[PDB]
């Protein structure tokens, strides 16, 4: 283990990222690593195996605009999707062409599919390109992060909410230069505010939703484009119908000014609702709240329906039913796994979506709604190379949490395994934001399966979204803790029931799933044989300060508050590293070989995190003792700045966990 | 728009 300074007056320094010191502490770092990972001699054996699985076409679910229809393709193994073109159900633009792929991250195609405008990270630039002849545009647009790209029915450009060179609302006309787009939005007051956009169908009405925070909660600003003087080149006279941050709100439909709704107002588990702008107080159930199913999304369909998208016990229900009036029309069930990427709009009678799971790879399913509105045929369907998915099985189960609360958990491995605990484990999980994690295909997670005879679980914790506002609530701020208890309580479910054993238990999150699996093994250090943390949130009295943490505290709180800091200083990954032999009763445990993972560009969540966290353990653990009982190695792997870049990672990451649970080869 | 479903 190398050296790292601590400053007594103590890790402050690595949040400055381009020191020599820091930069030094890298490659140390970077080189102990390495070191380690050429310990892990399954690492080339995965990697080809991750390879091999992954090698297969995929298509992305098509969509329609006017006379045609577009989709992502993928040979296998090229770095980034191609963006692709028919005319009935060609290349239009292939990333990896520049730079040997960055995909495509903004994808836009104009109502009348002249135009197609896109987004790459040029180290996000806007580009438009004319789809008969593949020229570009000149138009180039810069600072957009995570804004689409909204094309007017006029086919004369986009709305777009891009930041300064304070979150904007601009409009873009097609043949101007950037600098004079229409400025429609902004709050200088309320600098943290952020925007979320969208038009209706029928193209009349500009949508603009505000945000404070992560937290499902939004504003409702309506501006009506076919009743501006001389349109969007006046400068805005918005509507405000929701001006407060209490409840969620995504408007699905409209007839003139009569709307629906999604919304979580006063249903934590979403319902549909109407109003009609022109008498804005009355508000009224179109579909009302399930008290069982969490209503996740909705879309409009083939002119008078709906397509309502629920989840119930974390497996989805597809509902068919009728917009007007909102009833039931048919009703289908889906196997464990997940639907989504529904983008069908309400003038298209066919419907397509995509099927995932951990056992199936990628079907894209389409629902003639016209024609044969029963039954779902396939379009496309992804076979995976040289594995046979009725040798495996997933299967759901609950389990108390300290609390008692219910904890859903899938639980994937081999048909008729003997229930002995000589089986390696993994479990995934995240808790936060009201994400839901769906069991969704990894090429790598069958690799574990059958060629280190692995057992795999998704753990449903709360801070999730999955049984709604109420999951969430559960488990964010003061309730935080919960969300460990639930993870915690899941391995020890594997563990009792008999498919692993303590220390044979690997856990692996990323970003706030980062935060999860460091918690974790603080609190309980004697369950894991192995820790995986993706560029987690591991500095919970700081990460505000840094670029968009701030967006955050809606979920974690905020150390500036008393009352905050107290839950936040109890679970805080760097202020919690503790010698668990340094405990009565508890001698023989040590921390579970560990691996940090983070990139040196994330600018999303800072590596500082990941460094800080990184220097104590090793501290505390490693080096503060003469013959520490740490044997297990703790080290980080550093992305220096695509299918492959990605494959190498998780490569690394389960060949190291090989390694560290004695997990063998088959 | 993942690339792969590593
Ligand atoms: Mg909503």
């Amino acid at each position: 283990y190398p050296p790292v300074r601590r400053d007594e007056t103590p890790y402050r320094w690595l949040e400055d990222p381009n020191s020599e010191e820091t930069k030094e502490f890298v490659d140390n770092q970077e080189k102990l690593a390495n070191s380690v990972l050429e310990e892990c001699e399954l690492i080339d054996k995965f990697k080809q195996k991750i390879i091999d699985f992954v090698n297969f076409p995929r298509c992305g679910v098509p969509f329609r605009r006017a006379n045609k229809y577009f989709h992502f393709y993928n040979s296998g193994l090229q770095a980034q999707n191609v963006f692709q073109m028919q005319d009935d159900l060609e290349v239009l633009y292939d990333p990896n062409l520049r730079e040997g792929g960055s995909g495509l991250s903004l994808y836009s195609v104009s109502e009348d599919a002249k135009y197609f405008a896109f987004g790459i990270h040029s180290g996000v630039t806007i580009k438009i390109l004319k789809t008969e002849d593949r020229s570009y545009l000149p138009d180039t647009l810069e600072w957009v992060k995570f804004s689409p790209a909204i094309w007017t029915h006029d086919n004369k450009g986009f709305f777009y909410c891009p930041y300064p060179p304070n979150q904007e609302a601009r409009y873009h006309f097609l043949g101007t230069d950037q600098s004079e787009d229409i400025l429609l939005w902004r709050d200088l007051e309320n600098p943290a505010h952020h925007l979320k956009c969208q038009i209706t169908d029928d193209g009349k009405y500009f949508l603009l939703y505000i945000l404070d925070g992560c937290d499902d909660a939004n504003k409702v600003y309506c501006l009506d484009l076919t009743k501006l003087p001389n349109g969007l080149e006046s400068f805005a006279p918005f509507m405000k119908l929701i001006d407060s941050f209490d409840a969620s709100y995504t408007a699905i439909a409209n007839d003139g000014s009569v709307f629906t709704f999604q919304t979580n107002k006063d249903a934590p588990r979403k319902k549909l609702v109407r109003v009609d702008l022109n008498n804005p107080s009355v508000w009224t159930d179109l579909v009302p709240e399930s008290k069982k199913d969490l209503l996740e999304s909705a879309h409009a369909v083939n002119e008078n329906q709906l397509i309502l998208r629920y989840l119930s016990d974390v497996k989805h229900v597809l509902e068919i039913r009728d917009l007007e009036s909102g009833a039931l029309q048919h009703r289908l069930p889906i196997d464990i796994g997940s639907v989504d990427g529904i983008t069908a709009r309400r003038r298209d009678s066919v419907v397509f979506f995509k099927f995932t799971s951990i056992l199936t790879p990628g079907i894209v399913y389409q629902c003639d709604l016209k024609n044969d509105p029963t039954q779902l045929k396939i379009f496309r369907e992804s076979v995976v190379p040289d594995f046979d998915r009725s040798e495996f099985e997933v299967k759901q189960v609950f389990v108390p949490s300290k609390d008692g609360t219910k904890i859903p958990i899938f639980i994937a491995a081999r048909k008729g395994i003997s229930l002995d605990g000589s089986h390696p484990c993994e479990m995934h999980g995240f808790g936060g934001f009201g994400i839901n994690m769906m069991p969704t295909f990894s090429a790598s997670r069958i690799v574990f399966l059958k060629h280190l005879g692995g057992v795999f679980c998704l753990a449903n914790i709360r801070g999730g979204g999955e049984y709604g506002e109420e999951w969430h609530k559960a488990g964010f701020r003061d309730k935080k803790q919960n969300v460990f208890d639930d993870f915690i309580s899941a391995a020890e479910y594997l563990i009792s029931s008999g498919y692993t054993k303590a220390r044979r238990v690997a856990i692996e999150g990323g970003s706030n799933g980062g935060l999860l699996v460091a918690a974790c093994i603080n609190q309980r250090p004697d369950l894991f044989g192995c820790a995986e943390a993706n560029c987690g949130v591991m500095d919970m009295l700081r990460f505000h300060k840094f670029t968009l943490g701030y967006l955050w505290t809606g979920d974690y709180g905020c150390s500036d508050k008393e009352e905050e800091f107290k839950w936040l200083i109890k679970y805080s990954p760097i202020h919690n590293v503790r010698r668990p032999w340094e405990q009565p009763g508890n001698e023989e445990t040590q921390y579970p070989a560990t691996m940090i993972l983070t990139a040196d560009h994330d600018d999303r969540v800072v590596p500082l995190h990941s460094f800080k966290l990184l220097a104590t353990m090793q501290h505390v653990l490693c080096t503060s003792l003469e013959d520490s009982p740490q044997k297990n190695p703790i080290i980080a792997r550093i992305q220096r700045k695509a299918t492959m870049t990605q494959i190498a990672e998780v490569a690394d990451r389960y060949g190291f966990m090989a390694k560290a649970l004695e997990a063998p080869w088959i | 728009n993942a690339s792969a479903p590593v």
